[PDB]
RNA sequence: CCUGUCAAACUCCAAACUUACAGACGCUGUUUGACGCGGGGAUUCCGGUGCGCGGGGU
RNA sequence: AGUGCAAGAGCAAAAGAUGACUUGACAGUGUUCUUCCCAACGAGGAACGCUGACGCGAAAGCGUGGUCUAGCGAACCAAUU
RNA sequence: UUAGGCGGCCACAGCGGUGGGGUUGCCUCCCGUACCCAUCCCGAACACGGAAGAUAAGCCCACCAGCGUUCCAGGGAGUACUGGAGUGCGCGAGCCUCUGGGAAAUCCGGUUCGCCGCCACC
């Protein structure tokens, strides 16, 4: 399971790339989705490689992000341990987070919005013109590397 | 194109590779297809009779009946539905 | 053979056994082929339909399995030809085959020949094959009159082994009668 | 082994290449059978502008008709070494050509399942000289 | 005409003589120089002139560089010295010129050029150890009459 | 035999890629009716630029 | 090689060659593709049928002109069946 | 299939070459033209009739890789080329990095001297 974050806008972006991001329920900049690791899903993130930031999150980080940025399928309601317990198949946030990582279920399947609408990176990102291997913030990240971005986008 | 004829720009598609030269094997020329069957349209360069317009080479149509010995195959050209009269010699089964 | 551009003919064409141009025309009918072959000492007659991995033979008759019914004469002639054709057509009727088309292969369509006699046999067995009556031999040459009248120009016998002297085309009549019988183990 | 390997005469082809007939009579009388007309291909400037037109005649002789011709034809010519084919045939003279081969040439000349004769069963120039020399004449 | 009109490889490959007529002959005299009877393997030293950029060199430049290279080898080693130089590239690409304004713009044939890729050997001379600094100078004069910057690479020279 | 080079109108080879149909996931539609069909009204048929690939031309 | 003519393509017990016979280069009416990719538009063209009558062949079968892609013309008026 | 008939794929099956195999069996060559039929001339072929002889051809069987071919290994090569991205470099031509794909030639070594279907048959 990888976490996708659109870091580049829609203007001048190819339509077939734009539509892939819309298929991955990600419509704005700084938005985040939890995409599984299939052949079909990998073909999609590879096509989005230059306009996104992906990698596998740590259980600790996924939890932090879900607590602060997860929303129900409809409404303002804060997703806390009590919300999870009353609406999901799990006990707390950790139980849901473990399931998302082990690819047992999806946010949509549990009545949550497939999008974790994040805040801009505190202290800023490493740049949207170069990949991670060149010192930027585009493409595939380390598990420790994606956390730094996901946590900065609390 | 310098001309709008049927065989315009068809040097490649309507020519055989040297080893596939000469008369084609009869087994495929007398193949029996049933209605609803998905078939692959590809002209055999060795067979003169029963062809279609080269623009449809590569289509995968659906057999919807026959007209004499030739088959009436339903395809979709872009967005327009078309019915192609073609013999078995230029058809292969799907899957 | 020479290089990459060289075109090696289809196997049964290198072997000079199949006329692929005539085969395509034969298969166009949809009807099963009555394969009529002839060897020096023998005559073969098969009923072949088209299959997925090659041809299928549903009924056949070789002139060697003719002696199983009472033949004591040679097997590569006109009376033998008809009978091998009748025996093929009869087994065909038992297989559920009703109509056919004559495949003479690489043989010549010479009037009154053995391959046309094989066809006359199958027609008389109950099979519906598109023919032409005046391209077949007159009933006596099918019976074996030409051979008996060659033994009339005797001095020395025509046959080596002891079948008979003046030859009997009556054996043909007796054998056609044996096969026309409703009983018989086919 | 030897019986199905010993050479025989296939055909004795006698021909006269003129270029414009009256000479059909002399072939029929010397051979024993009927002659056939010979046409030509391509337009030539030596007043031979017509394609399908009689140039000469030929007669293909087989079996007894072949031997009964050669008993009177061979003494009319002094046979040489360089006058032989790689396949074991020879032409002399009025042209008289003799085709020689081993007892299984039907395999190459038939319709059903024909095959060309292997180089190990084909006749040699030496095996050709030896056969005709063993039939009333000399070599060299 | 300047080489600026023909040095780049931006045009399609135009070589098919069966469709191109009126092509001027090559100004190049010979590609094989020196002792063309002796082998290339008979020499301990092999030095090649390598082109650094991907360019199109005209027949006139190929000749002008070959001439001023071989003339130095003839001056220093004699007309029958123990060397052999080869010009391995041939002028295959046909050149046009539009010489009426831009209407019917496809030009008439004016010459021939050689498409040389970067890193390719234009010249290759085979010599003996003592004559090595003469051939390195023949190439220094030759690279001055073509379009790209060049390398003088010694392929069989452990003698230094 | 050896040795030196080429191809828009060459090919013993041969991609990336584009493309037909189908399945799967995704997304989407069944009160926001998609896909589609029928009808009313247009405007429009001087375009331009970047990037990629081009063809012509110094 | 040859296959009437550009060019590209097809063809070897043939689509080439020879020989013989024959007039389907037939009448009627269509389905379909093309002309006009997609996507509307005539004439023209082609593929593929059927009806009627025929030719050849032992027969399956082949013949809706020439192996395939150029060789074409509305209304009105006239002549013609 | 102790030698057969009709095929499918249509060179992995082609070209070339070596060894073996046939008494009433098979396939051939073979023997022979009264007939059916046959050659613009020839029973050569085609067609018909038949076994005196043979395994030399063919064919069937086993095998050889020199040539052509199929596929694979390792090297060439993750090179050539390339879909996506870049306020990376270069006067420029062009190059480079990241991401997703990925040849061809040639060399060396293996493979390949057909596979499969129906039928009939000591
Ligand atoms: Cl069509
Ligand atoms: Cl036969
Ligand atoms: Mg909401
Ligand atoms: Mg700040
Ligand atoms: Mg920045
Ligand atoms: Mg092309
Ligand atoms: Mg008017
Ligand atoms: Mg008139
Ligand atoms: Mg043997
Ligand atoms: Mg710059
Ligand atoms: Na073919
Ligand atoms: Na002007
Ligand atoms: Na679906
Ligand atoms: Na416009
Ligand atoms: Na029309
Ligand atoms: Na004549
Ligand atoms: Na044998
Ligand atoms: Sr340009
Ligand atoms: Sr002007
Ligand atoms: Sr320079
Ligand atoms: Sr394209
Ligand atoms: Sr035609
Ligand atoms: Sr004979
Ligand atoms: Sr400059
Ligand atoms: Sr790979």
């Amino acid at each position: 399971m990888h976490a996708l974050v659109q870091l580049r806008g829609e203007v001048n972006m190819h339509t077939d790339i734009q539509d892939t991001l819309e298929m991955l329920n990600i419509h704005h900049v700084n938005h985040c989705t939890l995409v599984p690791e299939t052949d079909a899903y990998r073909g999609m993130v590879a096509k989005v490689n230059d306009f996104v930031a992906f990698g596998e999150p740590s259980q600790e980080t996924l939890e932090t992000v879900l607590a602060t940025r997860a929303e129900p399928l409809e409404g303002d309601a804060d997703v806390d341990d009590e919300w999870v317990a009353e609406h999901t198949d799990y006990d707390d946030i950790s139980g849901l987070a473990f399931a998302l990582l082990s690819e047992e279920t999806t946010l949509r399947e549990q009545g949550l919005s497939p999008t974790l609408r994040l805040h801009p990176p505190r202290g800023g990102h490493d740049g949207v013109k170069h990949p991670v291997k060149e010192g930027g913030q585009l493409g595939k990240h380390d598990t420790e590397g994606i956390d730094d971005l996901l946590e900065a986008m609390r | 194109p310098s001309s709008n004829g049927p065989l315009e720009g068809t040097r490649g598609k309507l020519k055989n590779k040297p080893r596939d030269r000469g008369t084609s094997p009869p087994q495929r020329a007398v193949e029996e297809f049933d209605d609803g069957e998905k078939v692959h349209l590809k002209i055999d360069p060795s067979v003169p009779n029963g062809r279609f317009h080269p623009r449809f080479d590569g289509q995968t149509g659906t057999v919807e009946g026959k007209q004499g010995d030739a088959y009436k195959v339903d395809i979709v050209d872009g967005g327009k539905e078309k019915t192609i009269i073609v013999t078995a010699a230029h058809l292969r089964r799907q899957e | 053979a020479t290089g990459p551009r060289y075109k090696v003919p289809m196997r049964r064409r290198r072997e000079a056994r199949t006329d692929y141009h005539q085969r395509l025309r034969l298969l166009k009918s949809g009807k099963p082929r009555l394969v009529a072959r002839k060897s020096n000492k023998h005559v073969r007659a098969q009923l072949v339909t088209l299959g997925p991995n090659g041809d299928d033979t549903l009924a056949s008759a070789h002139s060697s399995d003719l002696a199983e019914y009472g033949w004591e004469a040679p097997t590569g002639n006109m009376p033998s030809a008809y009978l091998t054709g009748l025996l093929a057509g009869l087994r065909a009727q038992e297989a559920g085959v009703e109509e056919a088309v004559l495949d003479i292969g690489l043989n010549s369509p010479t009037p009154g020949s053995k391959v046309f006699a094989i066809q006359e046999g199958a027609i008389d067995a109950g099979l519906d094959i598109p023919h032409n009556d005046d391209v077949l031999a007159d009933w006596q040459r099918t019976r074996g009159a030409h051979i008996a009248e060659y033994d009339e120009q005797l001095e020395e016998p025509l046959y080596s082994g002891d079948f008979d002297a003046a030859d009997l085309p009556e054996h043909f009549d007796e054998l056609r009668e044996t096969l026309l019988d409703g009983d018989i183990e086919l | 082994f030897h019986e199905m390997r010993e050479p025989r005469i296939e055909k004795v082809v006698v021909h006269m290449g003129i270029g414009h007939a009256n000479a059909e009579d002399i072939l029929g009388e010397i051979t024993g059978q009927m002659p056939v007309r010979t046409k030509a291909k391509r337009t030539v400037g030596e007043f031979d502008i017509r394609e399908g037109d009689p140039i000469g005649a030929k007669v293909t002789l087989r079996d007894e008709m072949a031997e009964e011709f050669l008993q009177t034809a061979l003494p009319l010519a002094e046979l040489a070494t360089s006058q032989f084919d790689d396949t074991g045939n020879f032409s002399f003279g009025l042209d008289v050509t003799v085709n020689l081969v081993r007892p299984g040439y039907r395999v190459a000349k038939r319709d059903k399942a024909s095959r060309s004769i292997p180089t190990k069963h084909r006749l040699n120039p030496a095996d050709a000289v030896a056969f005709i020399e063993s039939t009333y004449d000399v070599e060299v | 005409k300047p080489a600026s009109m023909y040095r780049d490889i931006d045009k399609p490959a135009y070589t098919r003589r069966e469709y191109i007529t009126g092509i001027p002959g090559s100004k190049i005299a010979q590609h094989k120089m020196g002792r063309k009877q002796k082998d290339a393997d008979d020499y301990p030293v092999q030095i090649s002139l390598i082109v650094e950029e991907t360019v199109q060199l005209r027949h006139g430049s190929l000749e002008a560089s070959r001439l001023s290279a071989n003339r130095h080898l003839i001056k220093e080693l004699g007309e029958e010295g123990d060397y052999k130089m080869t010009l391995r590239k041939f002028p295959h690409q046909v050149l046009r010129e539009n010489k009426d304004g831009m209407r019917a713009a496809f030009g008439k044939i004016v010459g021939t050029a050689a498409r040389v890729q970067a890193g390719e050997q234009l010249f290759t001379a085979y010599c003996n150890v003592e004559d090595a600094e003469h051939v390195k100078e023949a190439f220094r004069r030759a690279y001055n009459k073509i379009t790209p910057s060049c390398r003088i690479k010694v392929e069989r020279g452990e003698e230094l």
